[PDB]
């Protein structure tokens, strides 16, 4: 999973 | 304190106003100026209902168990007259041949939330408030250490009111025109306040009267007033994460897309929920697999003309966006495999959804 | 194994059939132009048979139950489901959707041993639904006396009878069926009763019942349900069916007065006080915080004055179970049981023991 | 509570 920020 | 009211006039108020400490489980009842006020609280928020008093009454106040008092009134026959009186440290309820004596706590001991000043005020239909909450609510974080992401952002800009919700991975933004010049103001309403804000609407004729302070929010509708404390914190910037100049755009029917992702979801990893999206000329291929080597594959006709691409996504996030949208067609806006996708109704720009991908 | 079937012909069977790994799987068997779907938990078994119109190949496998059902349910209305075997995996194909599921061998699936039926009878679905619904709420919840956690099914004369008790209250319902039957009594477990009911759709098809020494079988349409029986001896309920005191009141009026008094009774103990006198009933409730409720009703009563205590959950459960206009209460004294009944039917009787 | 058995 990546971050929005 | 004495009053006689028709059960039907008590019903909706009691239903709207209804613990850590004993008095929080009680309703504050106050007879004054030919009106009966009904008040509920949990320290963080307060709900106040006002009922007109046609029949003879005597002024005063007390507190009574909330659920016990409500259940008695609701349990009484249709068209019953409820006579309420005080006799020592107890409250007497009388209707027909039914009699009830409830234990009280003093009205003076009831928590009174401190007086505050409103900085912003606006009116809006109940339907406009229902849309804003429903379009973003599912995107709020669940018990995250970053307490601020656990609520909903209410932002006023120009003549519009906006709601924003994010968990760090996926985002929901909904803006609605209000026909009133408003100052630029941003507040975080907690999860509990949002549940109550939504709980108070009957979608009827009465407009919603909103007042926002520095640390409080007030909502008036008919003869009810709702007040909540705001979340102390600083919400992230929504604008900073809306795709810049997307080179990839896809259109597909909402139901077919929702159903293909839901079938692929069954065969994805129970904890990680990763699905693989393969986009090409007028086609979408969705694939899922799990640790037990099970595999699903869905192929759809879509309108896409850009470069071929493989992008991973958590299927709960995609489905939540699609269950949220109640429309015929959906537009997906992508850049590359490591950047976010923007999902939108193809015929409305009032709501936007941003989902960050996963690497597999 | 190979078959193609319309999703709509799979859906009711898949619903109707759904700790060790294989128990989470369905046994799928293609034979004699029919597809059999089997589920089991080791105590009970459900088998569904589907007709095969389209081309098929015989064989068998096991597949994950919820995964297979979800896929079929998730497919569009009117979809054709093609099923095939390819090594250690099952292939499901419809439209442009493809699914490959992990299997376990059909040979490893638990097969309950052949048993012999001592009693057999047919009855309408409505007769079975009434019997279960009239008594079910009275079954004990996880009592040490395991034999009270199920339901008694008794055959005598031309009647079938259901009994349920938790030592404090009892529910008895008898129904005529029109067949001379041997005197037999069995205890069906809580889980079997839920399943017996769950299989009743409410249509034309009769229910065919078979009772063995330690098993019960129920056939309806193309479904077969089998359950193990509870290995115990049910108490002497006939010894507890009482009377010199009789009360008559409207069911709704009575149900509503007891429900209001219930609010102000002890949360754990639920004790209400009943005062019976010339054409009047007075219900009173008290709790530890000294709160007090009082209800007075017009009833038809002419005997001696009496004060009797009862657990209000027990009284209300009996009244929610009676879908009638009038109720008869049969009393004797303050330390003896009350018999509650519909004033116009003797098919169901309810016996509640009082509290001091 | 009484107590049927």
């Amino acid at each position: 999973q990546a971050d929005l920020f | 304190m004495k009053f006689t009211v028709e059960r039907e006039h008590l019903l909706k108020p009691l239903q709207q106003v209804s613990p850590t400490l004993p008095i929080l489980g009680n309703l504050l009842l106050q007879v004054a100026d030919g009106t009966l006020s009904l008040t509920g609280t949990d320290l963080e928020m307060e709900m106040v209902a006002r009922v007109a008093l046609v029949q003879p009454h005597e002024p005063g106040a007390t507190t009574v168990p909330a659920r016990k008092f409500f259940d008695i009134c609701r349990g009484l026959p249709e068209g019953a007259e409820i006579a309420v009186q005080l006799e020592g440290e107890r409250m007497l309820v009388r209707s027909g041949r039914s009699r009830f004596s409830l234990s009280t706590l003093p009205a003076a001991d009831f928590p009174n939330l401190d007086d505050w000043q409103s900085e912003v005020e606006f009116t809006l239909p109940q339907a406009t408030m229902k849309r804003l909450i429903e379009a973003t609510q599912f995107s709020m974080a669940h018990q995250d250490v970053r307490y601020y992401l656990n609520g909903m952002l209410f932002e006023t800009e120009g003549e519009e009111l906006r709601t924003v919700a994010t968990d760090g991975h996926r985002l929901a933004v909904c803006s609605m025109p209000i026909g009133q010049s408003l100052p630029s103001h941003s507040v975080i309403v907690p999860r509990k306040g949002v549940i109550e804000l939504m709980r108070m609407l009957d979608g009827g004729d009465n407009p919603l009267r909103v007042q926002i302070g520095s640390n409080n929010i007030r909502a008036h509708v008919g003869d009810f007033i709702f007040t909540s404390k705001l979340v102390d914190g600083r919400f992230p910037d929504y604008r900073r994460v809306l795709p810049k100049n997307p080179d990839k755009h896809l259109e597909a029917g909402c139901d077919l897309l929702k159903q293909a992702f839901a079938r692929a979801a069954i065969l994805s990893n129970e904890k990680f929920r990763g699905v693989r999206l393969y986009v090409s000329e007028n086609q979408l291929k969705i694939t899922a697999n799990n640790p037990e080597q099970e595999e699903a594959e869905e192929i759809l006709d879509v309108t896409y003309s850009g470069a071929e691409m493989e992008i991973g996504f958590n299927v709960s996030y995609v489905l939540d966006v699609l269950n949220a949208l109640k429309c015929e067609n959906v537009r997906m806006m992508l850049t590359d495999s490591v950047s976010s996708v923007q999902i939108e109704d193809a015929a409305s720009q009032s709501a936007a959804y941003v989902v960050m991908p996963m690497r597999l």
